[PDB]
């Protein structure tokens, strides 16, 4: 209902609580070449040696991922210089917090 | 785990994370927001409620004159948020997906 | 230096200190708390300090105070 | 080939979740340790505060949001002319229930009597549109005449 | 399309998108932003312009006393934007690159 | 004989498609209900007929 | 090999365009349904709508 002279104003309010869930970190994992690709046998390690330097790249990438996950979970939370503690007595003007 | 796959435990255990979250909540509930800039101060919770209403275009007279009533809604709000997670399992979707 | 064997018991490896992330040799476990230097895992990490040796300990969540 | 494909997939997914970690850090810095005026950032509506909670590989917030309720509508006017000069509200909206004029704040019904304390003048009432005729009470004359 | 490739149509058609855009424009033009928080209130355009000026550090007296003029420019600006796209084709570059 | 590759490929493509649908749903649909303009237009001289 | 390369390229471009989608969502929520005081975010100068 719009017109050049009409203003609506609320007379009451309600307090609501809304939630939202955010991921932070994955599961730090690692895989080793020679145990996986080869059956713990020299007859396979010797052949894989001919292929050069791939496993260094793979292990470096996985280690980088793990370090990044640790840095993420450190950065999201530890934003306060020191740990505080609540007083034993609870007096918050009727507000209930023991949940 | 047998073939070649290994998993490394996280650096910070769950207890430490809970301790940080408790510290943040304790700072917010009493110190207000001064501890986010420098040293932690202290101020009653009702005054902080007044100073938060003062930031969205309403004066202090709205809060104090209805203060008791306001508390009820907040409590009732939490009184619902448990039930919203007491039985429904579709709220936690992103974590399960990951 | 100190050597960490990950996820394997020191009952069959060949001043040891069994930990959650594995078990390590070459270091001694003190009871004090200090800021972490070389992270190992599971809240346990080591550093080099006073003669001088490598010592591993539980992490300290900064200082503590009340309001 | 299989191992390389797995590594590539893990790389992409971790690079994706880095963004969620950054977003959570920004929300923790803004919503919690202060009040953020960005609309639809900390809760749906006018924001009050937040409480963080841990979760397995994740974080869960509790945005406390202020939301208006049932409303009533009235007749408005952008200005009031009293002695030829205009009179604008210092901070608020002019409103009237059809008989007596009032000035109120923009987010809660609270009528007040028109007074020079919360009004400032700017020019005469000939250029502004929608101007209406009324009177402005002076709070100093009554104690002028109290003597 | 013949060999092995297929394309799926989008879930939301163009007319529904236009309907959402029209609804957003109508809400912005005839309600301010009260519908952005809760229920949609109603308020004329003149004092909405007045408050938007008040939001950057100029009093209301700037708007009303020049209101008529403030209209003309806003029309003429739109009267230019069409000519800014009626012939020039380099403006819509990014979408082409998509 | 090559095992499970096409399952991975189809899963990736389906994930991409669903992500695009979610993106185009999230960018626009932020209003609870559809409004409509009044038939008469009196906006204090402002022109919106384009 | 060719199919895997094509899939990887599509994955990267989709991951890129997700950021533009998020930026557009933020601009729609801030610039439209209110007024944003972030300088050089919604318009070049002081923002109105
Ligand atoms: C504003 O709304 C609240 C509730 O939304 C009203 O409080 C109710 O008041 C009635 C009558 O006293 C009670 O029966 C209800 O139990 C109250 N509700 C709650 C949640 O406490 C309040 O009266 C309203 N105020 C105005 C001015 O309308
Ligand atoms: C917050 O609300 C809870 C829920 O009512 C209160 O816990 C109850 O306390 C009473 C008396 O202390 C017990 O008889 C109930 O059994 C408790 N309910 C439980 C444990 O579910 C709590 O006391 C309230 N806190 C404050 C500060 O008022
Ligand atoms: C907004 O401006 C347009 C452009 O001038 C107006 O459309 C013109 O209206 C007049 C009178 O109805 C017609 O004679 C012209 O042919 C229209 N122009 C075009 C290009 O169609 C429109 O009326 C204006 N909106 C108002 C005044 O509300
Ligand atoms: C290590 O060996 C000891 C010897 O009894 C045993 O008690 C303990 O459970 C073992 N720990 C692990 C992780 O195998
Ligand atoms: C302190 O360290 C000594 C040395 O290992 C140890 O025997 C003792 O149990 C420790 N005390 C506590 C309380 O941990
Ligand atoms: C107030 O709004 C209602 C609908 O919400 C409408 O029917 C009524 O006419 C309005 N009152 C005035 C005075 O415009
Ligand atoms: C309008 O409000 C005034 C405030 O006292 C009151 O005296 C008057 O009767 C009201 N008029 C109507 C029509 O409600
Ligand atoms: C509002 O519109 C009506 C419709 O004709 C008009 O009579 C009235 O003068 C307008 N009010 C103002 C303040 O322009
Ligand atoms: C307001 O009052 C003045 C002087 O009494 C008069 O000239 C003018 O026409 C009046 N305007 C209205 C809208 O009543």
């Amino acid at each position: 209902a719009y017109s050049n002279n009409s203003i609506a104003i609320p007379t009451n309010f309600t307090i609501s609580v809304t939630t939202e869930i955010l991921p932070v970190s994955m599961t730090k994992t690692s895989v080793d070449c020679t145990m996986y690709i080869c059956g713990d046998s020299t007859e396979c390690s010797n052949l894989l040696l001919q292929y050069g330097s791939f496993c260094t790249q793979l292990n470096r990438a996985l280690t980088g991922i793990a370090v990044e996950q640790d840095k993420n979970t450190q950065e999201v939370f530890a934003q306060v210089k020191q740990i505080y503690k609540t007083p034993p007595i609870k007096d918050f003007g009727g507000f209930n917090f023991s949940q | 785990k047998f073939n070649g796959l290994t998993v490394l435990p996280p650096l910070l255990t769950d207890e430490m994370i809970a301790q940080y979250t408790s510290a943040l909540l304790a700072g917010t509930i009493t110190s207000g927001w001064t501890f986010g800039a420098g040293a932690a101060l202290q101020i009653p919770f009702a005054m902080q409620m007044a100073y938060r209403f003062n930031g969205i275009g309403v004066t202090q007279n709205v809060l104090y004159e209805n203060q008791k009533l306001i508390a009820n809604q907040f409590n009732s709000a939490i009184g619902k948020i448990q039930d919203s997670l007491s039985s429904t399992a579709s709220a936690l979707g992103k974590l399960q997906n990951v | 230096v100190a050597v960490l064997y990950q996820g394997v018991n020191c009952t069959e490896v060949p001043n040891v200190f069994q930990t959650r992330a594995g078990c390590l040799i070459g270091a001694e476990h003190v009871n004090n708390s200090y800021e972490c230097d070389i992270p190992i895992g599971a809240g346990i990490c080591a550093s080099y300090q006073t003669s001088q040796s490598i010592i591993a300990y539980t992490m300290s969540l900064g200082a503590e105070n009340s309001v | 080939q299989s191992l390389q494909t797995y590594v590539t997939q893990q790389l992409i997914r971790a690079a994706e979740i880095r963004a969620s970690a950054n977003l959570a850090a920004t929300k923790m810095s803004e919503c919690v340790l202060g009040q953020s005026k960005r609309v639809d950032f900390c809760g749906k509506g006018y924001h009050l505060m937040s409480f963080p909670q841990s979760a397995p590989h994740g974080v869960v917030f509790l945005h406390v949001t202020y939301v208006p309720a049932q409303e009533k509508n009235f007749t408005t006017a952008p200005a009031i002319c009293h002695d030829g000069k205009a009179h604008f509200p210092r901070e608020g909206v002019f409103v009237s229930n059809g008989t007596h004029w009032f000035v109120t704040q923009r987010n809660f019904y609270e009528p007040q009597i028109i007074t020079t304390d919360n009004t400032f003048v700017s020019g005469n009432c000939d250029v502004v549109i929608g101007i209406v005729n009324n009177t402005v009470y002076d709070p100093l004359q009554p104690e002028l005449d109290s003597f």
